[PDB]
Order: structure tokens, then C-alpha cells, then sequence
């Protein structure tokens, strides 16, 4: 198991839409990475200047809205390929 | 520059003194009583051959005009070599007796048109009488036969190629290379047997032998080349579950991914080896996709989609026998189905068919022998250099006799085919007396051949077609033992589709020349 | 450009002319009292030559027709130099005699090919009677006796190369080179002498000599080039442990690395020396391998996987004495397993049997050489250049001579072999009667060695010619002493692969030169 520290998530990325949205498949580069994945596991908080723990907005099992870059690390856990990240990297929840 | 212009009959004594010093220089060969021509070579020796078309490529004369004659009949041994590859000396001994004949009938007043035309209806008749006169040649022996008498009555080349057609089957390719020793040898390959080898030394299962053996191995085609082991990966797992050994045909498998492989090879846990994918774009695919329809698998690319990463067992290829060694490698019972075979052995037959040049072609027709039935290549034996290209030349044409044999059939050799022909076309007739006098010269050019050999025989060349004339059937003359008999029974044969076609292009190319009044040349 | 032809008679006497004037040239050495042919070198001094092949290649003359004669029977010492290395000269005198008692039935009107087949029918028969007829020479006094007679009977020469075989044994290779001194010297190096000498000089064990002595050394091979210390600092660390010296057999060592290596070497901790793998690539693997299986030890490489942080002790290799100076590098009783090393012979004679190239071929037979056996390097020794390439060019046939001797045997030398031979095939008859006239004039023409050796000796060669007839079994002429006697006995013997390869080309090259009837060149 993994659980992130300070403001990070631990996010499995979501499956790369394979059809588009006329059923028409894309492949390749057109099924281009998916921004959006379900929040495995939320850290404790951010650590303000005054030394406290602020929790996190986001919760676990929420699909949510990652930008990748430099922020964004890739690992493997349990054979299979998640997404790590600060709270800042996460853009917003999908609900609904 | 400058052009000299001859006229009428000066031209046409030029024109003819050229077409008999190429056609003297081609028929001293003819027949099994056929004389060797050196053709001088600026780079490297002399070459001695029996064969018309390259004596007849060799000439080319002084006189302007005489040398015209000399190319214009020259295109006749070109155009005999192109379509059947045997017959050049007997197109060129064809085409300088319609010429001889025709400039005589012209020289009698008689308008050169219409002995054009006449010789044309002559010959239309005439290949038309050769195909009914001919027997298809399918029996063993008597392609035997054929490729001996077209190697100069040189039997073991005949029984040589008489094996090889009946190893590699109607569908193999056979082709004629130099060879190391005096002996003629047969090397007859089976399934896939592509000229790549394995890309690390260390693949090699059988040390003594340098060749790496698969029992029952998988076969993975990645139509792109790869330098991480990343991508087959799950394909590598999947074989190391299932254990046994895979081969790859890929682009290019090189760095990290090759020596993450070798190594996992010499660990033990998957037999695994990977060599180039053959030939260039355009055409790799192709016979990849025929490799993966022998196997039953199918190629991994970008174009077709699926990558690596979800390729499985079920997109690999099977085969029951793999052997990688340094030059080449051979797949053995690869398994796919019948009927997808068959239908690539069509697609390719149709792209053969549509194919207009011949490297694409016989490239196809290699692939055809190569996925179905097999490839022979004979190599010719001989003492010295000399000796070689000689020996290669014969068995060459020998081998295209052979072919022509099975295409179109055979019919009695030494000119008695065309003898017959001509003793058949005796009440043929044109619209006028000039194109009579045109048919005529084309039925007495019919036994230039059988003449001509029996010139090279020393005998009367007269009397002997006289008497070939007056016989019935496949009567005709035994050259070699200066006899009389029947010409099937002493297994002379001519395939049906060398004498129709030096027929046919001597004709034409005749045709056109005693038509000329006029020659222009650049001055001397 | 535009054509000289020639026919029949004609050309056949230009041809014959052209071969006349090249046997010529080359016959004046044949035999002991043969002399010597200057040739002129347009860069640098003319070369004084008593080999036929060179004064055979040498020839080209201004008439074209003559000059195809001449390269036509060029080809024959060309071949029997490129198959044997000797009998140039005697195979250069059969192809003429051949030729000019080929002709002579030619133009007596008997079928040219039939001839041919004659000739070739007799010289299958002669080369199974050669064989038949030849003795194994495996004893060093035959040895040293064909080295002679195959070096103008030089007797030191032919001493020289039996005491070089006996010291390589049978799978040792000897090469010959100019020398510095007037006299001939043999150097015999064993074990593995590769060419490259210390990466550095401060190397050095012994001042005195320039050359570093390690006694029992432990020997790193590293595929890769190194430049940094911290690869085999492990293995360096153990070896220090060990406290034995040790040797790199590197691509590359330099910078920090080497730097480091040397000052640990002058520091008397560790006794390293690095020197350069032998070789470029897909040639410095193999050999690199065969290091590793005569010291029992491992290459280094990232395609095998292992890396030098991880080789240890056990995966280096091992010997009894290491020496290095600044050309070359000696490894004495190198510490391998022996069932490897033979199974290492095997493997590299297998790839000697499957290269179709000299140069390739020749660089294993090195390698097999190197890693079993010796290596023999015969200085020719001369006091001026003409004599030393003379000598050099004796020698060579001398070594050419006395390999085929071991390869296939030995027979009477002068010609006497021949003779004999054609005693034996004096009931062999073709399948008519121009065949039987080609079997006889090849028969008159294996006679043509001893008569031009006796016309080289001065004598009568019918009458010397009769007597060795008239005589059986070895029994022939001394034309050193001018005697009779035993050739075996007298110490005359020829290797029966020269006198197979001379007769064989001689015959095929004379058989396919009198077929002609029609040659074409160009124009004056
Ligand atoms: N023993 C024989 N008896 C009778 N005719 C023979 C005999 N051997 C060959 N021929 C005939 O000789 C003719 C020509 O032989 P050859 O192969 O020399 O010439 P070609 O095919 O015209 O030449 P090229 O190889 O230049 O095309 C053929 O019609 C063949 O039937
Ligand atoms: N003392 C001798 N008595 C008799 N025959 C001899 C004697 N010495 C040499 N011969 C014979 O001389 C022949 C040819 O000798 P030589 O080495 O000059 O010619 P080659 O081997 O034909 O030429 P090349 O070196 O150009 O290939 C051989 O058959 C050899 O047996
Ligand atoms: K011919
Ligand atoms: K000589
Ligand atoms: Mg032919
Ligand atoms: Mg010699």
C-alpha cells in the first residue's frame, strides 16, 4: 500500500477514451493520455508556515482533473502504473 | 554531325553485308555440332560461348550502314533472349534467311510492303501450325530431354534440372549461380528460407554447428524496429508462461532491448532469438504479412494498430521448425491455415500478372516459391573461370527451355518443328503475288535452322532437308550422330514457345528490314 | 566500338600465335635447369622470376586476337596459382600442348567438341589414376624433399620449411616475409601472439629488454573500451587480494583509468598491464572468445550481460607466463579447459569450411593457429631486393608445394607422373572416334612437362620421352644430373593436388580454347 505525504495524491489515470464521441475509435497519439483518474490514496495536508496540517480538499475514490509535467511522477504499485502529485497539480473533482 | 544517305539497293547490300557478319558470327553455334565464339572483353579474359545472343550482343562493325544491318538484326537475338532465353542462333539464322530471301524477291522488283506482308501472314499461320503441331511437355523424362538437348546434349544438366523441377514443383523457382567445386550441384531449400541472420553470436543452441534450433518455437513479426524490451514484455511473459522458445522478425532489434533478451536466453527461462526483417520498404511488409500467413500469425505495426503491448499468444505465429545460422534462416512447417495460403498464393499470382517489369516480378515469384513449395539453385561446377560462365550459360538455357517446355509445350527439335510447319503452310496465299512470294521466302527461312545445323555438321545441308522434307511426323535428323529417325524417340525437343518466338521476332524484325529504301548514318 | 571478326582457321592460328607467345615466355623456366624471365615494372626495378604465373600474367600482346590467345591461357596459370600456389608453369605447358595437338585435329576436321569431351573424358580418367597412382607424404624427409624440388632443388629451403612444419605441427600456419639478413630465418612463436604491444611504457618488468614478464598473471577481458577506474575496481580490489598480476586484453584503456592502473603498477600493489584487443570488429569478439578459452576465463561484454562491477576473480582468466613487449603480446600455457580449446578448433574449422573467401578462411586458419599449435614466419634472407623477391617467390612455392603434399600426396616429380599416367590410359576410348583423338592428344600432351623439361635440359626430349615410357612405376629422368632412376628414391617428388590442378585447369581451359571457330575484337 502507498499513501502520499504533506498536499499529494496518489491518482490511478482513468482509461484512454479508445472511440471518440461518434463512435468513431482513435488511436495512437489521437487516443492522446487521459488528464482525468480516480483518487487512490489523499495525504494528510499541506504544511502551512505556522507548522500546521491543512487536510486536502480531495478525496479518495474521487475522479479528479491532473495536469502532467514536472509535477507529475510515474510508479508502478501492484503492477500496474499510477500517477503522483501535488494538490496544486489536481485541477478539479468530476462528480456526476 | 554530318549523315551520309544510301538509297535502293546500295543501302540494301550494306544493310545485308552487316546482317551476314552478325549472322555468321551467331550461326557457327547452332546445333550440338556448334562451334564456341571468343567475344573479346576490355575487363578480364575473353569469354568462350555457344550461346547467339551474347556473340550477337558483341558485334558491331566499322561500316556505319553494315553496322546498322548488324544492330537491326542483333535486336532479334535481344528480343529471343528477353522472351524465351533459348533460340537466339536459331531466331538469328531465321531472321537472316527472310532477309537474304526477301531482299532476292526484292531485288526482283517486288514490292517489299507486301512481302512484309506476306511473310507476316506466313508466320501468323506458322505459330498458328505450331501450336497445334505441339505435345505439352509435363512428363519428367521428357524435360529431361529438353534441358539436355538445350545444354548441348549434355545430359547430366538436363537430368539435373529434370530433378530440381521435380523437387521444387510447378511453383518453385530454380536459378543457376557459380559453384565452388568441378561438380554440378543442387541445393533445393523448403518453406521460408530468407537471407538474414540471427543479430547476436550468442542465440546459437547447437555450438557444434553454429545453427540455433526451435522445436515448436512462437513467432512474433514487428513490422517497426525496437530497442526496448518494454513493449513485448507482456508478450515475453506470456511465452515464458507458455516455455517455449520465440523468434522474432522484426525491423531492427538492436542496444538494450537485443542484450535484455540474449541474456533472459542464456538464463534459460525463454529460448528466444530475433533476426532482421528482410528486404526494403515496400516490399518487407508484404512478405512479412506471407511469414505471418505461413505461421498463422499476424505482424505487429503502427499502421495496422495494435502494438506490442497488447499483442498476445494468439497474435504470434506457430511454426514447428526454426533453424537460425549466420547467412540465412528457415522456417519449417510453419502452422496457418490452408486456405489463407491459397489465397495469398493467388493475391501474389494476380500481382504477377499485373506485374510490368521483370525484377518486381521474379521477386514475387520468389516469394511465391518461398511460402509455397520450394527454391532450388544449381550450382555449376567447373575447373576454371572460363569453364564457368560457359557452363552457367548452358545450363541457363537449358534451364529456360525447361520452363518454355512446361509453359507452351515441345515439338521435334532441330528445325524439323518449322519443317513440318512449312510442309503444312504449302497452300497458303496472300492478296497478290508479292505477298505469295513473301509466304514462300518465309516457308523456305522455315528450314534455315535444320540447314544451318547441318552446315555446322559438315553434311549438304540440301539433300538433308530434302530428305527431313520428305519424311512424315516428327521424322527428322539426328545431328549429333548424323542419323535419321524419330526426333521424339532420340529425345530431340524443342520447347514449342523458343521456336514460336524466334520465329515470330525474326519474322518481324525481317519483315521491317527488307522493307527499307532509304538509310541515313553519321559520316565516318 | 567496332569489331575485328575473325573465322574457323584463321582465327584458330592468331589464337594459337597469341598462345605460342605466352607458353613461350612461361616454359623457359620450367624444371631444375629452367632460367629466369625479366619482367618490366613500371614502378620500380624489373622482377627476375622464375614462377610461371607471373611472366603468364606479365604477357599481353599488341595483336588483339593473339592477345585473347594469350589471356585465354593466362587463365591456367592464374587458376592452378590461385588452387595449388605451383605447377604454373607445368599446367601453362600442358594447355598448350593440348591446344596445338587440339588444333592440329580441329583443322584435320574432327568435331571440336567432340574433342573436348575426349579430352575431358581422359583427364577424369588421369585424375582418378593420379590419385590411384599417389603415395601420402607425411614423413619429413618427403616433406623436405618436395620443398626442395618445388624451390629450384634448393635444399635449404626445403629443409627450412620441413623443421617450420614439424615445429607447427599440422594445424600451424607459415607465411612467408622479407628478412633483414642474407640468410633465411624461421621464427616459430606459440600460444597466442597477438599484435599489439602495451598501452603504455611504464609497463615495463624488465628494462634490460622492454618487455614485461608476468609470472602466472590472472587475465581481464573487456569487450568494451574503458576510461574510468571505477568499473573493475572490484576485480582490481581482488586481485590485490590475490596479489598475482594481472593483464587487460581491452579495446581501449586510457585516460583516468589507465593513469591509474600504472601508478597502482609502479606502487607494487597490484602488477597490471592493459594492452589493446587484437582485431576490429565482428573479428575481435571471436578472438576475444578464444583468449577466454585458452586462459579459462570469460569476455566482459554488455551483450553478455555480465558488467566488470560484477566480473570477480573466477570470471577472469588464467595462464602460467604473460609476456609483452612493444609489437606484439605472448600468453604461455594459458589455463583452459582442453575439451573447450578443441571444441573451440572444431567450431572455428567448421566456419574455415563454411568461408568462401581467402581472406576470411586465412584469418581463421590464423586464429586455429594462435589458439593450437604455432605460428612459423620464414624471413627470406637476400643481399639485394631483386633476389629477395626471387627467393621470397620460391620459398612460397616451396610452402604452396609441400601443403598440398600433406593435403593430397605425392608423386613422382619431372613429369614422370603424367607419363605414367597416360601409360595407364593408353585402352580408355570415347564415344566415337573424334572423342578417342581428343583422349589421344590429351595423352601425347601429358607427355609435354617431361619433354619440356628435357628441352630446358638441353637433351632430345622424344628420346628421353621413350626411355621414361619404355620404363615402369617411379623410374624416370634426373634432369639435374641429366640421369635415370627412381624419382622417389632420387628425391624428386611433385604433390599430386599440383599436378591435378595443373592438368585439370590446363585440359578445361585447352578444351573450351579449341571449340572456337569464331573470335571478335576490337579494331586495331
Ligand atoms: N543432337 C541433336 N540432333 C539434332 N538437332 C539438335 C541436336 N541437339 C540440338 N539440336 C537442335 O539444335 C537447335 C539449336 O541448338 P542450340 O541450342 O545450339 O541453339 P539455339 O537454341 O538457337 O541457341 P541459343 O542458346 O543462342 O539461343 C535446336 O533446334 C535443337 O533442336
Ligand atoms: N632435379 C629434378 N629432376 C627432375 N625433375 C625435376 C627436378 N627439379 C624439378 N623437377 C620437376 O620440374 C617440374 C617443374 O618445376 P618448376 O618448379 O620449375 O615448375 P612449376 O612448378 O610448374 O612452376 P611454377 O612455380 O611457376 O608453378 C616439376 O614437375 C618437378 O618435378
Ligand atoms: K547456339
Ligand atoms: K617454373
Ligand atoms: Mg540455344
Ligand atoms: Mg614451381
Amino acid at each position: 500500500n502507498i499513501r502520499p505525504l504533506h498536499d499529494r495524491v496518489i491518482v490511478k489515470r482513468k482509461e484512454v477514451e479508445t472511440k471518440s464521441a461518434g463512435g468513431i475509435v482513435l488511436t495512437g497519439s489521437a487516443a492522446a493520455k487521459s488528464t482525468r483518474g480516480e483518487v487512490l490514496a489523499v495525504g494528510n495536508g499541506r504544511i502551512l508556515e505556522n507548522g500546521e496540517v491543512k487536510p486536502l480538499d480531495v478525496k479518495v475514490g474521487d475522479i479528479v482533473i491532473f495536469n502532467d509535467g514536472y509535477g507529475v511522477k510515474s510508479e508502478k504499485i501492484d503492477n500496474e502504473e499510477v500517477l503522483i502529485m501535488s494538490e496544486s497539480d489536481i485541477l478539479a473533482i468530476v462528480e456526476a | 554531325a554530318a549523315k551520309d544517305v544510301k538509297f535502293g539497293n546500295d543501302a540494301r547490300v550494306k544493310m545485308l553485308r552487316g546482317v551476314n557478319v552478325l549472322a555468321d558470327a551467331v550461326k557457327v553455334t547452332l546445333g550440338p555440332k556448334g562451334r564456341n565464339v571468343v567475344l573479346d572483353k576490355s575487363f578480364g579474359a575473353p569469354t568462350i560461348t555457344k550461346d547467339g545472343v551474347s556473340v550477337a550482343r558483341e558485334i558491331e562493325l566499322e561500316d556505319k550502314f553494315e553496322n546498322m544491318g548488324a544492330q537491326m538484326v542483333k535486336e532479334v537475338a535481344s528480343k529471343a533472349n528477353d522472351a524465351a532465353g533459348d533460340g537466339t542462333t536459331t531466331a538469328t539464322v531465321l531472321a537472316q534467311a527472310i532477309i537474304t530471301e526477301g531482299l532476292k524477291a526484292v531485288a526482283a522488283g517486288m514490292n517489299p510492303m507486301d512481302l512484309k506482308r506476306g511473310i507476316d501472314k506466313a508466320v501468323t499461320a506458322a505459330v498458328e501450325e505450331l501450336k497445334a503441331l505441339s505435345v505439352p511437355c509435363s512428363d519428367s523424362k521428357a524435360i529431361a530431354q529438353v534441358g539436355t538437348i538445350s545444354a548441348n546434349s549434355d545430359e547430366t544438366v538436363g537430368k539435373l534440372i529434370a530433378e530440381a523441377m521435380d523437387k521444387v514443383g510447378k511453383e518453385g523457382v530454380i536459378t543457376v549461380e557459380d559453384g565452388t567445386g568441378l561438380q554440378d550441384e543442387l541445393d533445393v531449400v523448403e518453406g521460408m528460407q530468407f537471407d538474414r541472420g540471427y543479430l547476436s553470436p550468442y542465440f546459437i543452441n547447437k555450438p557444434e554447428t553454429g545453427a540455433v534450433e526451435l522445436e515448436s518455437p512462437f513467432i512474433l513479426l514487428a513490422d517497426k524496429k525496437i530497442s526496448n524490451i518494454r513493449e513485448m514484455l507482456p508478450v515475453l511473459e506470456a511465452v515464458a508462461k507458455a516455455g517455449k522458445p520465440l523468434l522474432i522478425i522484426a525491423e531492427d532489434v538492436e542496444g538494450e532491448a537485443l542484450a535484455t533478451l540474449v541474456v533472459n536466453t542464456m538464463r534459460g527461462i525463454v529460448k528466444v532469438a530475433a533476426v532482421k526483417a528482410p528486404g526494403f520498404g515496400d516490399r518487407r511488409k508484404a512478405m512479412l504479412q506471407d511469414i505471418a500467413t505461413l505461421t498463422g500469425g499476424t505482424v505487429i505495426s503502427e499502421e495496422i494498430g495494435m502494438e506490442l503491448e497488447k499483442a498476445t499468444l494468439e497474435d504470434l505465429g506457430q511454426a514447428k521448425r526454426v533453424v537460425i545460422n549466420k547467412d540465412t534462416t528457415t522456417i519449417i512447417d510453419g502452422v496457418g491455415e490452408e486456405a489463407a495460403i491459397q489465397g495469398r498464393v493467388a493475391q501474389i499470382r494476380q500481382q504477377i500478372e499485373e506485374a510490368t517489369s521483370d525484377y518486381d516480378r521474379e521477386k514475387l515469384q520468389e516469394r511465391v516459391a518461398k511460402l509455397a513449395g520450394g527454391v532450388a539453385v544449381i550450382k555449376v561446377g567447373a575447373a576454371t573461370e572460363v569453364e564457368m560462365k560457359e557452363k552457367k550459360a548452358r545450363v541457363e538455357d537449358a534451364l529456360h527451355a525447361t520452363r518454355a517446355a512446361v509453359e507452351e509445350g515441345v515439338v521435334a527439335g532441330g528445325g524439323v518443328a518449322l519443317i513440318r510447319v512449312a510442309s503444312k503452310l504449302a497452300d497458303l496465299r496472300g492478296q497478290n503475288e508479292d505477298q505469295n512470294v513473301g509466304i514462300k521466302v518465309a516457308l523456305r527461312a522455315m528450314e534455315a535452322p535444320l540447314r544451318q545445323i547441318v552446315l555446322n555438321c559438315g553434311e549438304e545441308p540440301s539433300v538433308v532437308a530434302n530428305t527431313v522434307k520428305g519424311g512424315d511426323g516428327n521424322y527428322g535428323y539426328n545431328a549429333a550422330t548424323e542419323e535419321y529417325g524419330n526426333m521424339i524417340d532420340m529425345g530431340i525437343l524443342d520447347p514449342t514457345k523458343v521456336t514460336r518466338s524466334a520465329l515470330q521476332y525474326a519474322a518481324s524484325v525481317a519483315g521491317l528490314m527488307i522493307t527499307t529504301e532509304c538509310m541515313v548514318t553519321d559520316l565516318p
